[PDB]
């Protein structure tokens, strides 16, 4: 205020200064483009990595003996003796081990001893994720700035819908948020394609057979409702603002807060640190 | 422009903890306090400079406060103010 | 915090800075910034249950321009002093 | 019925009122009945008017009346502009209107808006213009005017209006009302340069010049003399509104100069007129001499002046009426000659009008004024109207010159004198010719030798007229025209002194006459004349006691009569500070006998009234305590000086009960018992003390309490042998409003007047303290306690340092009593760390504890040691030992050491309950 | 759940570890992620150092905006609401000899730190005393050596009387180890020992003096003291550790000092100078 007050040199060189904090504010643009190149280059390294520990999560790879002898070096120095192995453990014999191709559960395993995303497993959602092979992580590279998240279901095998692969897309707004991060923008994503209506896991069923009162017709009912599950973080809050959506744009804003948290969490610690949230150590 | 927030509603709360308070009487209030730190300090200093001392201490704001607030508010701001630097002390 | 060592929610830090902005004198008495935040929160304070008194004269539990107005207007002796 | 007459029968105002607070369906019932009244406009006048009245009042303020609401105003557009409604039903509906489109339709309400828009267009209907007026006087706004496309519109019917001569000169009357509104608005945009409402205005001012200039070619014959004087009234105020506030660019030369001659022509039609026609005469006449100074710029001819001046004679001349007035009271004549009258009349315009010619043009109006008053001589009946013309043009303040001005100044100066002799003149014409000598001979000081004789001729000759002739309006005048002869020269010079001072004399005599029966406003006046008269007065040798008490007395008298004039009063301060500016020793002991009895009377007087405040007594106090001090008075003032005053002083402070009196007296009478001599006061000592009793005591404020302090100690300081019996009295009545005065100030002068008799004597003063008692107590519990209490804020080193010694002496004396005494200072803060409010506070208090008197005087002396600012070693009487081997902190500081020698036996025990802090500051203060 | 662990076959248990060793190659990906970034970050602050500078050189006086730099200022302004930079009639009459009796903006720098919420808490008056003579305060990625990131602060010796030293600067170090997370995690900081003029104007201390006849040894001595006291100047001489007093009484003192010390480093170098100007102005709040 005062600072305005004073005489016009004060001024002037103040306008001097936002005229340098705008050609900074145009450094920190490039500044944030090269930062999302360099991130792009490494996230193409990290998708190897998360690849192969999916193979492995889904039984379609082995490990190798140098890499157990490199996980037990790496167990012993961690002190997470709960995976050391045992003369008892080694008793079982092949035909034991190989009933199981994959790691029971262990995505949804991960998932629940996850701070915030296991609150929004249910039970059935527990066994939809038995079918949850690889979750994968990507960049927006047109448009607006931002990361997709997707899904690996075995769909040959699952009972509940045909979607071989579900993706989140997360956007960003056009400038330079203040800070020099960026904000969120509206998400969307996609609508599973469930076979039928009992094994939708986002809906609870009613079946009617009934014949009118009224018409004396003889009809069969098939009755949808929408509940809550782990898939609600699919179908995600339509848009940031627009004028029919507002009393929707509500529970929009709480949901894409939620929405936004969960998958800052995944992005940040399950993707890059599934081992030891799915093992609690991450705890 | 001037911001109590935060401590005017942990002192609402203390005082009404159902009771809230919207930001424009907030600013209001802000006002208000910054009036009586410029009477208060400002009569303070003329005492400060009356003496030799040249020094704005505890007692030229108790000065100040009895020239300025009205017997019960000068006694009782006076009382608050004597319990606050006794505890400070401590 | 010096406001938390004395008890005070208000800042004594913003007092104390705002009195050495205003160079009120050569030295301010460590006790003295304490003292003028205890005496500003003290009228923080008489003004904030006359604004409840207020609210309350208006059947609500929110304070608003109007219901502080009202509440200066109930203190005589505060009337006169913030006028 | 019964829901009109109710509301309109005190059944009526009840039923008003309460339909007012309803904002209820009841409100929607009433508001029903009063609507169809209002709708049926065959009948029920009056309680339509009052249901007017009640919806106008209803609309500025709970709505249910929405629905009977919209009803009533899509009648009351009907209402307003149906012409053949009623008059005030009109009038009504019109402002109901403006204030329904103020709250409810600040932007325009669609349907009355068009309609009366439509109306006024095509039918012309007048009640529509002047809503309309009224509308853009209340309700638009500049931006609304500019951007929301109604000033277009209305400027657009405007023009229409002016354009179609078919429209009868009443709707030209409106349309130009309107179009004054329409330039109010406009010109409000002063900031010029915004491309839509730049090019707005620079079209809307030159269609309305052209009109304008096509309108006044117009002519009505005698259709209506009235509406003809109406309507050139508007237009030259359109004109002069527009040559002031917009820029010279859109109001061109050439424009100016038609307009011009136009407005000459108009001057001549509208004084020919008259063949309250005169009120609208003079109306118009005002608006074309406004105009005519706006345009004073440009060139005249010499029958454009005969012409202007010929019709200002006529116009200026005095009306019958004013001529009467002034006749009758020659206070009115004092009011407007001075300026100090409010009315705006066309003689004040013609005034403008003269005073802003060039140099020109002024020196030719000089001479053709010159021209027609030089035979203008013997008709009387327009001589007064041409000698204001004259005294206007010499009011310019500028060169008047011309090659022929001599001899046209010596014809003039000669007809003055003519004026001045003739017995038969008529008053006024004297009384113009009297104010207008100064004048002439002011603006040709210069260019006119022999000046002083001529002006010592004038002014004798108007002295000995305003004398002889008992007609007081000529009395008044030739006050004025020495007032203005004083500002004009210095008289003493010009006149010698010898017929300086008779002059003085005689202005004098004018004034005692004329004084008796003077109007505030004469008396203000009157004061001026006076205190030019007191600035003549010679300092020299020459000064004569006569004229001087003559002043003194005139300026009381005059006074007197409205003590509450406070122009007056601080005009009477001017002028009495004036008299007592002068020095000369001799006369200085007869002034005690001149002036001080007169501020006696003064003071008797408001005696009746018990000294109630009025601004003529504080006067005469202030000066009474001016003259003390001004006299010589380096020894003691002479013994008359309190004989006159003492006993007026003293009734004054016994029963004024008034803050101001009572302070100013108070300081007057302290300076009086200061300086006068003990001997003769001694007697009379007594007196003082009933005064001192009164003061001291409740009855009065504290404000005159707190200024008790420095009195007693001017007592004391004189009468230091005399005073001992009545200290006792000055102590209790001292030490009893102490206790029950809480104001910081009183209380700490209060406190320095106990200080001052401890020091006068600390025993004495303890044993008066001791056996006094108040509620039953001790005055020493009370006393010393709350002066602890109050030393705590005490302020000044000067009060400081008399608290140290007056407590350094108490600790010495070591009595019991001052021992067992405890205070109640020695805090500890509640419990919790809650802010304690006031209501809070009549419940949880803070704690204090207790210790003896020594103990908290050491305490107290240390913490200010604090402020003012192995060494830790206990036993600090042998730190004395150690450390022993005019300021607040030397000072102190020397008490502490000499305490520590004397007071061991009861220091070292008060300092085994000191704490370690404190005994750390005690060490360090040591150094 | 630990009967859970000990169900999982060996072969589970023997892909687990599998997996665990790809989460450790996966943290070396991380370190080399962080090198690159450090790197460009390293020279994007190069790229910063032109306009620090240049703002730096208008704040002290040093340069005066030129027209063009003003009206891309104005017209900066007219965007969002700055309208407080738009210079009034009653200025432009003011000429540059009464307004240049005044050279930079006063307490640009202090205002700008007391504005910071968890640095300004540290700054007491007698810190703020210096703070009046900052001019400058610069960022320095320590590429070479130990990885961290230096701060410095720029005085005048002809003007302070404090101290001689021009520049005063703190450090920052880093693990030779990434963190969990993947970001970088702290290692003990040091600071640099101000050259003070004279103890009484040094901030970081309180001393007393006295002198006695001291009967108890028989000497007539002069003693002095020095009690470290709180101020913002704490914020340089960190804490550093000794073994035995370092596990019982240091334990705390890391687990407390460090933490703000690091909170106050990092604020400073992501917020504050970044956003100087909007800090000064508050805007950045």
């Amino acid at each position: 205020g005062y600072v305005g007050g004073l005489p016009k040199n004060v001024k002037e060189k103040l306008l001097s200064l936002k005229t340098l904090q705008s050609e900074l504010f145009e450094v920190e643009k490039e500044f944030q483009v090269e930062m999302f190149e360099l991130e792009n280059k490494f996230l193409q390294k990290y998708k190897p990595i998360w690849e192969q520990r999916s193979r492995i999560i889904s039984g379609q790879e082995q490990p190798k003996p140098e890499q157990i002898a490199k996980g037990q070096e790496i167990v012993e120095s961690l002190n997470e003796t709960e995976l050391l192995v045992d003369e008892e453990e080694k008793a079982q014999n092949d035909s034991e081990e190989e009933q199981v191709k994959g790691i029971p559960s262990f995505w949804l395993t991960a998932l629940e001893n996850l701070p915030i995303v296991c609150d929004t497993i249910t039970d059935r959602d527990a066994e939809v994720l038995e079918y949850l092979q690889d979750i994968g992580l990507e960049y927006l590279t047109d448009g607006r700035p931002g990361f997709k998240l997707l899904f690996r279901f075995d769909s040959s095998a699952n009972p509940f819908f045909t979607n071989d692969i579900l993706c989140k897309t997360y956007f960003y707004q056009k400038e330079l948020g203040y800070s020099g991060d960026f904000i969120y923008d509206h998400a969307e994503g996609c609508e599973i394609s469930w076979k039928d209506n009992a094994h939708n896991v986002t809906v609870d069923l009613e079946m009617r057979k009934q014949r009118n009162k009224t018409t004396k017709q003889v009809r069969t009912i098939e009755k949808i409702t929408p509940i809550e599950s782990f898939f609600n973080f699919f179908d995600p809050p339509k848009i940031q603002n627009e004028d029919q959506d507002e009393e929707l744009e509500e529970d929009l804003e709480e949901r894409l807060a939620l929405d936004y948290s969960i998958g800052e969490q995944l992005k940040d610690k399950l993707i890059p640190r599934a081992v030891d949230w799915f093992t609690g150590a991450a705890l | 422009k001037e911001t109590y927030s935060s401590y005017i509603y942990k002192v609402l709360k203390q005082t009404h903890p159902d009771t809230g308070i919207s930001q424009k009487s907030m600013s209001i209030l802000n006002s208000f306090v910054n009036d009586i730190f410029e009477r208060i300090a400002t009569e303070a200093s003329k005492l400060a400079a009356y003496n030799k001392k040249s020094t704005i201490s505890a007692r030229e704001i108790q000065t100040a406060v009895r020239l300025i607030l009205p017997g019960e508010l000068a006694k009782h701001a006076v009382s608050e103010g004597t319990r606050a630097v006794t505890k400070y002390s401590s | 915090s010096r406001s938390a060592k004395a008890g005070l929610t208000f800042p004594v830090g913003r007092v104390h800075r705002l009195l050495r902005r205003g160079n009120y004198a050569q030295r301010i008495g460590s006790g003295a910034p304490v003292y003028l935040t205890a005496v500003l929160e003290y009228l923080a304070a008489e003004i904030l249950e006359l604004a409840g008194n207020a609210a309350r004269d208006n059947k609500k539990t929110r304070i608003i321009p109007r219901h502080l107005q009202l509440a200066i207007r109930n203190d005589d002796e505060l009337n006169k002093l913030l006028g | 019925n019964e829901l009109i007459i109710g509301a309109q029968s005190h059944t009526r105002e009840v039923a008003e009122t309460q339909l007012l607070q309803w904002c209820d369906s009841d409100a929607s019932q009433v508001f029903k009945a009063l609507a169809n009244v209002a709708l049926q406009h065959e009948a029920s006048l009056e309680s339509r008017q009052f249901a007017l009245l009640s919806l106008r009042k209803l609309i500025t303020m709970s709505n249910v009346e929405i629905d009977v609401k919209d009803f009533i105003r899509e009648v009351l557009l009907k209402l307003c502009l149906n012409d053949n409604e009623n008059t005030k039903i009109k009038n009504g509906a019109s402002y109901c209107i403006v204030q329904i489109s103020a709250v409810d339709f600040p932007d325009q309400w669609p349907q009355l808006l068009t309609v009366i828009y439509d109306a006024i267009s095509h039918q012309h209907s007048l009640n529509a213009m002047s809503l309309l007026n009224e509308i853009y006087d209340d309700v638009v706004s500049e931006e609304m005017f500019f951007e929301g496309g109604i000033g277009l519109a209305t400027m657009e019917i405007v023009f229409k209006v002016l354009n179609t001569e078919t429209s009868t000169l009443i709707a030209k009357i409106a349309a130009l009302k309107l179009l004054k509104a329409c330039l109010l608005q406009m010109s409000s945009h002063n900031e010029y340069d915004e491309a839509s409402r730049k090019s707005f205005v620079s079209q809307c001012l030159a269609t309305s010049l052209q009109i304008l200039g096509q309108l006044l070619t117009l002519n009505f014959g005698n259709v209506d003399v009235i509406s003809q004087l109406k309507f050139k009234s508007i237009i030259y105020e359109n004109l002069v509104f527009i040559k002031n506030d917009f820029s010279r660019k859109h109001f061109s030369s050439e424009l100016q100069k038609q307009f011009k001659i136009m407005a000459i022509q108009d001057l001549e039609n509208v004084t020919h007129i008259n063949a309250p026609l005169l009120e609208t005469v003079h109306d118009c006449s005002i608006y074309i001499v406004e105009f005519l100074t706006s345009v004073c710029t440009l060139q005249f001819s010499v029958e454009e002046m005969n012409k202007i001046i010929t019709s200002l004679t006529i116009l200026c001349q005095l009306s019958s009426e004013t001529r009467e007035i002034w006749t009758s009271d020659f206070n009115t004549f004092v009011s407007k000659e001075t300026g100090l009258a409010a009315s705006y009349n066309v003689r004040d315009q013609a005034n403008e009008f003269f005073t802003s010619l060039p140099n020109p043009q002024l020196s030719l109006i000089f001479k053709v004024v010159s021209n027609d008053i030089e035979h203008s001589t013997c008709n009387y009946s327009t001589l007064e109207s041409l000698l204001y013309l004259l005294q206007c043009i010499l009011l310019n303040d500028d060169e008047i010159t011309g090659e022929n001005i001599d001899q046209s100044l010596q014809i003039l100066i000669k007809t003055l004198e003519n004026i001045l002799v003739s017995q038969e003149i008529p008053e006024l014409i004297l009384a113009r010719a009297i104010l207008t000598i100064p004048r002439v001979l002011d603006k040709f000081i210069d260019a006119l030798p022999d000046i002083k004789p001529l002006t010592s001729a004038f002014l004798a000759k108007s002295l000995n007229l305003a004398l002889k002739s008992d007609k007081e309006l000529i009395k008044s005048a030739t006050l004025i025209a020495f007032t203005y002869y004083c500002y004009f020269a210095e008289l003493d010079s010009v006149l010698g002194p010898e017929v300086c001072s008779e002059t003085q004399e005689k202005v004098i005599r004018i004034i005692n006459q004329v004084s008796s029966d003077a109007e505030e406003d004469t008396n203000g006046a009157l004061m001026e004349v006076l205190s030019q008269v007191i600035s003549y007065n010679p300092k020299e040798p020459h000064s004569r006691k006569e004229i001087l008490q003559a002043e003194f007395h005139l300026v009381f008298t005059i006074s007197s009569e409205d003590p509450a004039n406070v122009q007056v009063v601080v005009q009477s301060q001017e002028c009495l500070e004036k008299l007592l500016d002068n020095i000369n020793m001799d006369n200085y002991k007869n002034y005690i006998e001149l002036c001080l009895p007169s501020f006696i009377n003064v003071l008797d007087s408001n005696n009746a009234n018990n000294y109630r405040y009025s601004p003529l007594l504080s006067l005469v106090l202030e000066f009474i305590t001016v003259f003390l001090k001004k006299k010589p008075n380096d020894g003691f003032l002479p013994d008359e000086i309190n004989q006159y005053l003492f006993e007026p002083l003293a009734k004054v402070l016994a029963f004024s009960t008034e803050d101001e009196t009572l302070q100013l007296a108070t300081e007057a009478f302290s300076y009086l018992i200061f300086n006068t001599d003990t001997r003769a006061m001694e007697p009379r000592l007594m007196d003082i003390m009933k005064v001192l009793e009164r003061l001291l005591s409740l009855e009065v404020s504290d404000s005159a309490a707190m200024n008790v302090g420095p009195l007693v100690v001017a007592i004391f300081t004189r009468f230091s042998k005399e005073i001992q019996p009545l200290i006792g009295r000055i102590l209790e009545a001292v030490v009893v409003r102490l206790i029950k005065t809480q104001n910081i100030s009183t209380e700490q002068n209060l406190l320095s007047v106990l200080c001052f008799l401890t020091c006068n004597d600390p025993k004495q003063t303890v044993d008066f303290l001791s056996s006094f008692q108040i509620d039953n107590t001790d005055a020493l519990t009370l006393v010393m306690r709350k002066w602890i209490e109050a030393f705590e804020v005490i302020r000044g080193e000067k009060r400081i340092k008399e608290n140290i010694v007056a407590l350094s002496n108490l600790f010495f004396l070591n009595d019991k009593r001052l021992q067992k005494v405890v205070v109640n200072g020695n805090l500890i803060p509640y419990e919790g760390d809650l802010i304690i409010t006031r209501s809070m506070a009549k419940k949880m208090p803070d704690r204090y504890v207790q210790v003896p008197l020594y103990t908290k005087i050491i305490k107290l002396f240390v913490s200010e040691l604090s402020f003012q600012s192995v060494d830790d070693v206990l036993d600090y009487d042998k730190l004395k030992e150690y450390i022993d081997d005019e300021s607040v902190v030397q000072l102190l500081v020397r008490f502490f050491k000499e305490v520590a020698s004397k007071d061991v036996s009861g220091f070292h025990c008060i300092y085994e309950t000191l704490s370690d802090s404190e005994r750390k500051v005690l060490s360090e203060a040591l150094l």
